[PDB]
RNA sequence: GUGGGAGAGGGUGGUGGAAUUCCCGGAGUAGCGGUGAAAUGCGCAGAUACCGGGAGGAACGCCGAUGGCGAAGGCAGCCACCUGGUCCACCCGUGACGCUGAGGCGCGAAAGCGUGGGGAGCAAACCGGAUUAGAUACCCGGGUAGUCCACGCCCUAAACGAUGCGCGCUAGGUCUCUGGGUCUCCUGGGGGCCGAAGCUAACGCGUUAAGCGCGCCGCCUGGGGAGUACGGCCGCAAGGC
């Protein structure tokens, strides 16, 4: 009910999960998916296969919205951070460009004990 | 801070003779100038401790030079002290 | 590979306003390039870093950028 | 009195009345604080590397001046109080250290 | 003295972007988070993800180094101001004015104390979830003091180069930071690495001495008891000498 025909795709990948949000050229989201949206529940959500399935599910929902041309934004690092982009390439969506916009601070906040 | 104008003014004021640069009198004069400058800088900025250590060392050097002058010639020592208003 | 200073003129390392030449010393991202790729001495690099930060605060050089093709 | 360089980035969208007004206000600020103006370079419209005050562009000014030292910070504050002036960076003048001489 | 130089040296005020959190709004469904697995937890009062706006605190990515500065503790965005130390060249001035230093005085990471502010993130205590034979721990989710600032205390440390300060003498080689020079190089002054002689119980040190000498200060005399007791002094207390 939108007929967007073009937009962005943000891939947020971590070591516990990978999620894909397909949005429009001025930032508002259209659809999304993740390792928990699909069957997997626990650490299974962090596998590259779950990332591939999440990317494919989000891409098919975008097809339902009528998406053809997609720009890719990538934030984070984890298993399947690349598999998501590979499935997104071979999903049937013409990939416009891939961009890694992983937010990194300028040494602002103190991390948790795990991260020091 | 201390530019060449003020520095040369003080040096030509405290010289034992035209051309003299490193007389004990001139050394104590320039020392006392920087001493007063720093001590006025330390009226404000009470938390500047490294500059205070520098001031301690300058005080020590000026006191050593004054002790030497007092040992060698007491009259010129009195003249210098009265001219600068110390001790 | 070519180092930045090797292909450059007799330019001012203290000019924070010349974006044309200061852009050469930034990476694909907004990061300052190391001395391995700038071919500068320690003193030259130390001056270049401060001039780059000056230009950044004046909105002439990017604080950070986005990586492509990743 | 030392030599300084004042960089002024203000709103680009001004028309001639507003721009001349802001520029004459900067002039009056320079007069009131004892800033002898040695030279001036007006670049104007320039593409910023990052948006400043929601605007991707800015209007540039550069003044090489000679003024007393203890007044530089107060002059900078008075220059910043203006709304349209988005960036003020006063820099002590320096000699042109060269490279690849 | 003159003339140059490098620097996260200190203090004060200003100022920039990234990121976290929170709030407002848009769009958008069903989970997010987290782990070796999980669960507490959060989510239909609309979360997570995405976009725009606002607020606030704290810390400064790339540059960055095996680097620099400082007497030590220690000191990293940028700008301005106030200020300390230091190095080099000139061979200009004074003419032994020097070295060390019991006491004293000042400084002194973190944590801690008092009064008043501040509070994002982190986080002793604590509240829960797991794990386990048990879990008072490591792992996960919360969370106070605190961490931050002003002022006044506290005087400890693996406060380490486990190497007190100063001066002279005793092969070089190699990397480096910063000056000067007639600039394959030389000559100072710092930071490393090999290694002459020599030293050392050995490891190792070796012109940055743990070598050869000199001056002065501090300290040592088997381990446990024990940095405890008593006494004194200091401290609001903790406690310190
Ligand atoms: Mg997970
Ligand atoms: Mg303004
Ligand atoms: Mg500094
Ligand atoms: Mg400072
Ligand atoms: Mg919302
Ligand atoms: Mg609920
Ligand atoms: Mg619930
Ligand atoms: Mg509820
Ligand atoms: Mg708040
Ligand atoms: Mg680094
Ligand atoms: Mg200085
Ligand atoms: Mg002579
Ligand atoms: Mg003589
Ligand atoms: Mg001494
Ligand atoms: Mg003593
Ligand atoms: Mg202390
Ligand atoms: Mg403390
Ligand atoms: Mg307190
Ligand atoms: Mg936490
Ligand atoms: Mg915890
Ligand atoms: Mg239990
Ligand atoms: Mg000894
Ligand atoms: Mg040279
Ligand atoms: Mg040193
Ligand atoms: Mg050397
Ligand atoms: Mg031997
Ligand atoms: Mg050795
Ligand atoms: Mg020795
Ligand atoms: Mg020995
Ligand atoms: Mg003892
Ligand atoms: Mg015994
Ligand atoms: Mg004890
Ligand atoms: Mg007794
Ligand atoms: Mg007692
Ligand atoms: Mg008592
Ligand atoms: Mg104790």
């Amino acid at each position: 009910k939108r007929q967007v025909a073009s937009g962005r795709a943000y891939i947020h990948a971590s070591y516990n999960n990978t999620i894909v949000t397909i949005t429009d050229p001025d930032g508002n989201p259209i659809t999304w998916s993740s390792g928990g949206v699909i069957g997997y529940k626990g650490s299974r959500k962090g596998t590259p296969y779950a990332a591939q399935l999440a990317a494919l599910d989000a891409a098919k929902k975008a097809m339902a919205y009528g998406m053809q041309s997609v720009d890719v934004i990538v934030r984070g690092t984890g298993a399947g951070r690349e598999q998501a982009i590979r499935a997104l390439q071979a999903s049937g969506l013409q990939v416009k460009s891939i961009v890694d916009d992983t937010p990194v601070p300028h040494n602002g906040c103190r991390p948790k004990k795990k991260f020091r | 801070p201390i530019t060449k104008e003020e520095k040369q003014k003080v040096i030509q004021e405290f010289a034992r003779f035209p051309g003299d640069t490193g007389s004990t009198e001139v050394q104590v004069a320039l020392l006392t100038l920087r001493i007063n400058r720093l001590s006025e800088h330390l009226k404000v900025h009470k938390k500047d401790h490294h500059s205070h250590r520098g001031l301690l060392m300058m005080v020590g050097q000026r006191r050593r030079l004054l002790r030497y002058l007092q040992r060698e010639d007491p009259e010129r020592y009195r003249a210098l002290i009265e001219k600068l208003g110390i001790r | 590979k070519a180092k930045v200073k090797a292909t450059l003129g007799e330019f001012d390392l203290r000019d924070y306003r010349n974006v044309e030449v200061l852009k050469r010393f930034l990476s694909e991202t907004g990061k300052i390039l190391p001395r391995r790729r700038t071919g500068l001495s320690a003193k030259e690099q130390r001056i270049l870093a401060k001039t780059i930060k000056r230009a950044r605060i004046l909105g002439l050089l990017p604080f950070t950028e986005k990586l492509v093709r990743k | 009195m030392r030599r300084y360089e004042v960089n002024i980035v203000l709103n680009p969208n001004l028309d001639q009345s507003q721009l001349a007004l802001e520029k004459e206000i900067i002039q009056r600020a320079l007069e009131n604080y004892g800033a002898r103006v040695e030279k001036v370079e007006e670049l104007g419209l320039r593409r910023l590397a990052y948006p400043i005050a929601k605007d991707p562009q800015g209007y540039f000014l550069w003044y090489q001046v000679e003024m007393p030292e203890d007044r530089v910070n107060d002059l900078a504050r008075e220059l910043r109080i203006r709304d349209n002036v988005r960036r003020v960076m006063v820099v002590k003048s320096q000699e042109p250290f060269l490279a690849n001489a």
